[PDB]
């Protein structure tokens, strides 16, 4: 619906709908942009991150409502509106992982575009595993494991141990462990070594980068004071 | 309940 | 698009949909529901309300946010967004003022009923009139107008001054006074007026009563220590 | 800025 809007009008309307907190047109500006087939810019990748992790948000929160409800319950009420919003919460999954596979991932070259997008794959199919029920449980759940663990290998050899990308997608993917792998224990050491290789490299950072990483970082640490 | 980057 | 779903289940879904704060789904499920063509009980009108008045009410506050930012302006871009914002707000009041002429206000004979649709129809022309700026600018005002006035002299000669439904009624026209009709002395005396006569007629109350009555109360004295 | 029924 957005191939006749210019790119520059796609992504300055996506700055107003953020501003205006309208997060399901924000994603369909950003959706647009990324289909008119040029590379994302830093500042472009996060508006994009910020506008589907709102819209998935809220289904998920909403979800975990209904899911709640129908729970407690075992008409078919119930389970048809948790069924629905199911649906359309695996729709805008399927829709973002649709744009890094075309072809946002195979054109990305540099570290902090890769990761950024492979972490983005690693969430929105742990947000798909989160309901997952089915046949496909298993290999749901493997495709993000594989998306993070890619992640994970580049930010390790090509980025710092603070930089916010590779301390987000570490916090990201221990909860994968902890929420989703039932492995806990891979959640915690993961926080841990995490946010201790990044305490070690805070001496090397100005005072803004400083901000940014210790932010991130005190999120392993709530995440580990939850689970210790 | 954990938290994920916000 | 609910044509084919129960009106009990529509009913059970907007409630459901309520709990997840998703208003828009709230929203279309009740207009299913209406369009049945029965009229609603109490709790059934409380809910078309409460999931209209959400939806429009996160339309208003982003068209305001817009409009701000399109005033500071003064590309085409802001205005554009800015009018998509409106379009669509304007469709939802259309909606909900077509629900009403088809046919909610003509089947309302009880007070209750009928003052709590007149008072929608005021509040639904008042959002219209809040983005007017055309030909028909003073017929939408003087529609808000009309509609809350009906419903003023209804509540008036068959309702207590503690009434909640009253009480929102006047609580609203003095909003529409001042903000709409440019009318603060109007908004003020309607105010005052519609407190003191409530607080005589509080001792008459249950304790759950008196409860309902005095938080719609209290918007009042809010208002008037804002205009005063 | 000022309150109609919520
Ligand atoms: C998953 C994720 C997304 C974005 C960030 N991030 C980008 N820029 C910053 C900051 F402003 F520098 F802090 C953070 C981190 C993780
Ligand atoms: C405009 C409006 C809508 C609803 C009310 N109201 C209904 N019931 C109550 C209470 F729960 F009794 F307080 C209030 C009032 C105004
Ligand atoms: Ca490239
Ligand atoms: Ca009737």
């Amino acid at each position: 619906a957005m191939g006749s809007m210019e790119r520059a009008s796609l992504i300055q309307k996506a700055k107003l709908a953020e501003q205006a907190e309208r997060y399901e047109d924000m994603a369909a500006f950003m959706k647009g942009a990324v289909e008119k087939g040029e590379e994302l810019s830093c500042e472009e990748r996060n508006l994009l991150s910020v506008a589907y992790k709102n819209v998935v948000g809220g289904q998920r929160a909403a979800w975990r409502v209904l899911s709640s409800i129908e729970q407690k319950s075992n008409g078919p009420e119930v389970r048809e509106y948790r069924e629905k919003v199911e649906t359309e919460l695996q729709g805008v999954c399927d829709t973002v992982l649709g744009l890094l596979d075309s072809h946002l991932i195979k054109e990305a070259g540099d570290a902090e575009s890769r990761v950024f997008y492979l972490k983005m794959k690693g969430d929105y199919y742990r947000y798909l595993a989160e309901v997952a029920t089915g046949d496909d449980k298993k290999r749901i759940i493997d495709s993000a494991r594989s998306a993070y663990q890619e992640a994970m290998d580049i930010s390790k050899k090509e980025m710092p141990p603070t930089n916010p990308i590779r301390l987000g997608l570490a916090l990201n993917f221990s909860v994968f462990h902890y929420e989703i792998a039932n492995s806990p224990e891979e959640a915690i050491s993961l926080a841990k070594t995490t946010f201790d290789e990044a305490m070690a490299d805070l001496h090397t950072l100005s005072e803004d980068s400083y901000k940014d990483s210790t932010l991130i970082m005190q999120l392993l640490r709530d995440n580990l004071t939850l689970w210790t | 309940r954990p938290s994920s980057w916000r």
